[PDB]
RNA sequence: CUUGACUGCGAGACUGACACGUCGAGCAGGGAGGAAACUCGGGCUUAGUGAACCGGUGGUACCGUGUGGAAGGGCCAUCG
RNA sequence: GUAGGGGAGCGUUCAGUCCGCGGAGAAGCCAUACCGGAAGGAGUGGUGGAGCCGACUGAAGUGCGGAUGCCGGCAUGAGU
RNA sequence: UGUUAUGGCGUGCCUAUUGAAGCAUGAGCCGGCGACUUAGACCUGACGUGCGAGCUUAAGUUGAAAAACGGAGGCGGAGC
RNA sequence: CGAGCUGGAGAUACGCUUUGACUCGGGGAUGUCCGAAUGGGGAAACCCACCUCGUAAGAGGUAUCCGCAAGGAUGGGAACUCAGGGAACUGAAACAUCUCAGUACCUGAAGGAGAAGAAAGAGAAUUCGAUUCCGUUAGUAGCGGCGAGCGAACCCGGAUCAGCCCAAUCAAGCCGAAGUGGCUGGAAAGCUACACCUCAGAAGGUGAGAGUCCUGUAGGCGAACGAGAGGUCGUUGUUCGUGAAACGAUGACUGAAUCCGCGCGGACCACCGCGCAAGGCUAAAUACUCCCAGUGACCGAUAGCGCAUAGUACCGUGAGGG
């Protein structure tokens, strides 16, 4: 879990074999057709008395460039 | 009196019922019995394997207004667009298109969206016009 | 079904069938000339019956 | 061609149906009546999965002389029915003509002997039941027959209440099952007539 | 000597359950050989083959999503 | 005359209408030498102790010998 | 009508099959349960009714011992 | 309400009641132990404590989670609703994309309903104006090993219709019209001879088949208390399977304007036209049936729910079955 809004929460991960072409090849076709999941990164600063939780990277480039709601 | 009351006379035929026969266990004999699979269209009985492309659109389409109804019969109540509501030329959704099939003389003014051109001629040939927007 | 709409199994007046020849429609040809052209219209009924069952509808 | 009790002549008017009486016409209507008034409501557990039993039984093979899945099937007993009554409806739209012309044909059907039309249902006098007995027996009515009483005027028909003698169908509430069915008609307001 | 190994079409038939297949007078646009009648829309004939789909190439300009375009599609050839 | 198509019909339940029957006895059940072209339906007798034929129309959970089919009861093997 | 003695004739039923008394399937016996439906404004035919160059409504609204109202829409009406 | 009562109970004993019992409504009053269980432990209904009040008997407090405080939550609910997660048999007469289907299943949150909602829209008339719902457009426009198959929306007809804040009558109940004689019979409500009521003939009960024999019905009344942004990358949604793929949506990296400004109109450009995102709230039309009522060309004891009451007997370590 994140800082600002929203983490994890994925869906899924295609591949295509007649991949590329020359833009008029025959056709693509499909293979892989997976569910998948992804996630992102971890940092500690404080807000409102000492604290650590985890920092978004966009939160974070947020967080370092002003106080939005919290400080490092 | 409901008593009395009759049938129609062949509305109604009974029904198909199995159970019994003596000699009816119906159907097939093997083969091809208790599917609910049969289905009568798919894929290579020529129809595929058959060479057809063309182009799908399918766009304005006019609604056909026979001459040979406007002449002859009725009043010539000077049509417009107005008059072929209660005329029986009433469905809507398209517009509205003259084009001539009977021939007969007579004095008639008929405002429509478009028309054809021995229309137009038999239109002015026994008198009248035919108005169309820009 | 949706397949036999822009392909002809095209219904007529008389509620007949147009499919018409398939002779060589696009790969394989450099045979003749009037195979070519061969390109037809004609049809029979006998598969026409259950023909249009797939374009009943949208005829 | 018939006649009011208080005052005036009139069904002159009417046409009556034609052909004339057309008994067809009558039994599609009724039939689609009491079709109409069809309430669907139907206790079956027809399937095999509405009555409850767990489903895997004892084995397919090797037990010996019997082969059967579950305890739930129709071939069973306490199972599902195969094919039983579920809520349907079978209620539908009569075309209109045939409506009309069927309870016009009903009036009509009617005119081969007694009906009977009506002014002044001022005749009553609050209703106390007995004046309507009254009104009928002096109008001919002797309750020996079956009658169908159609009027507004609430006073006029909360008068007559009994199964015997007549039944009450208001402000034009015409069912021509509900006349055909009683032995007379009579019209009463001729509002609706006329 | 030459490009009928043509374009536009097909009266009427052979053959197949179907889809394919086969033969063809004659009409036109234009041709080639002969002085001429005329003959030729591949080869003495019967084998030398691949339905559909998805795409590649040339041509035509029909569709083309508010309209004028363009993308993409469609049609006549053809390619795998 | 087998699968298969066509026609007429019999019976059972519910339903509306009509005629009705029943403690001096209903349905059901039991016996029967009669009727009907068949599905079937009457007559009288015997049980029974509350209800029920017939005609006309309508609607079906509507007709069983088999499915090593389902439930139940009762046989065989055996006084073994 | 019941039973019987003798004569003549006489290869269970079902399924499955080229072919069944079959030493091929099934089944101890009787009872009861027990299998070609239902749904959609689907499609196409036969018959029947109503209007008929026109024919209908759907949701809904209002009455509801009752049915009326509701033209949004659908089908004819022109083919290529 | 006004003579009975002392639960199913068949049963003896003891009694209670016009100083109005019983029963029916309507509030309070007590409520052991367990269980969200919550002083602490625990193989639920048990084992052990502490701090106050004090005359013991006996009452009271002692979980964590938000907060000055008041206060709020942890649990439970048949189906319904939204959401996080997300099957396969099966279909394609084999099978990978597809189909099954965002179905089943698990999970989270909540109410009597929910969801959704006040145009950076639909859309091609310089039309429309929140949402949902039904009919319809329409098996159309479209998607697709262009296979199997999948399948809109606008218009139009209806149900119901509100836009507001902000950031610089129905329940207890009571009242109720009108028949006698004879007859068959064990017994009558049936037959019969005469008679009556009916804003009451709907219904059940009564020795058999019932208007007038009982309860009722039409009609009439009725209470203290009680209710009613943009891009690129990986992808995905809707008819949208990478297709020319727009737009919404995000995981990562990037992260512009602001009023001669900004997004959209299905690559893309101009023109033209609709529209103001990055803030919240928001009845009604809608779905469902644990429960109650009324009905039925619904069953009537192998039917109907499994049960004419039983989740009991019974089977299983158990989930579970029955
Ligand atoms: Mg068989
Ligand atoms: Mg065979
Ligand atoms: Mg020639
Ligand atoms: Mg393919
Ligand atoms: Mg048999
Ligand atoms: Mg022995
Ligand atoms: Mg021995
Ligand atoms: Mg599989
Ligand atoms: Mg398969």
């Amino acid at each position: 879990t994140g800082k600002k809004n929203l983490v994890v929460n994925s869906v899924i991960r295609r591949g295509k074999a007649r991949a590329d072409g020359g833009v008029g090849r025959k056709t693509t076709g499909i293979t892989k057709r997976v569910q998948r999941a992804n996630l992102h990164k971890k940092a500690i600063r404080e807000n409102g008395q000492v604290k650590t939780v985890w920092l978004s990277a966009n939160a974070l480039r947020t967080l370092s460039k002003g106080p939005y709601k919290g400080i490092e | 009196g409901s008593r009395k009351d009759r049938k129609r006379v062949g509305r109604g035929p009974g029904g198909t019922d199995k159970t019994a026969g003596r000699g009816h266990k119906g159907q097939k004999s093997r083969s091809g019995a208790g599917k609910g699979a049969f289905f009568e269209g798919g894929r290579s009985r020529l129809i595929a394997r058959l060479p057809k492309r063309g182009f799908n659109n399918v766009g304005t389409t006019y609604e056909v207004v026979k001459l040979s109804q406007l002449q002859d019969l009725e009043d010539t109540t000077f049509d417009r667009d107005t008059l072929e509501a209660y005329r029986l030329v009433r469905r809507k959704n398209r517009p509205v298109k003259l084009l001539a099939s009977g021939e007969i003389s007579r004095a008639v003014t008929v405002h429509v969206d478009a028309a054809s051109a021995a229309a137009i001629k038999a239109v002015e040939a026994a008198g009248g016009r035919v108005v169309l927007p820009e | 079904t949706h397949k036999m709409a822009k392909r002809r199994i095209k219904i007529t007046g008389t509620g007949k069938v147009m499919a018409f020849k398939s002779g060589k429609r696009h790969q394989n040809t450099g045979k003749s000339g009037d195979e070519i052209r061969g390109k037809g219209k004609g049809f029979v009924l006998a598969k026409a019956e259950w023909a249009r069952m797939k374009l009943m509808l949208p005829r | 061609a018939q006649i009011n009790v208080i005052g005036q002549n009139g069904g002159r008017t009417i046409e009556l149906p034609l052909p004339e009486v057309n008994s067809g016409v009558l039994h599609e209507v009724v039939t689609w009546q009491l079709a109409s008034r069809r309430r669907g409501t139907a206790s079956t557990r027809t399937r095999a999965q509405v009555s409850k039993t767990g489903r895997k039984m004892y084995g397919q093979k090797g037990t010996g002389n019997a082969r059967h899945g579950d305890r739930s099937v129709p071939t069973f007993v306490g199972g599902g029915v195969a094919f039983g009554p579920k809520p349907r409806s079978y209620d539908y739209t009569l075309p209109r003509q045939v409506r009309q012309l069927g309870l016009a044909m009903a009036i009509a059907s009617r005119q081969e002997g007694g009906k009977l039309v009506a002014v002044d249902g001022f005749d009553i006098a609050d209703a106390k039941t007995k004046n309507f007995i009254s009104w009928a027996k002096q109008n001919g009515l002797d309750g020996t027959e079956k009658v169908l009483l159609v009027t507004d005027d609430e006073n006029t028909r909360r008068a007559a209440r009994n199964v015997s003698w007549v039944s009450v169908l208001p402000v034009a509430g015409v069912n021509v099952y509900d006349i055909l069915r009683h032995d007379r008609l009579v019209i009463d307001a001729a509002a609706l007539e006329i």
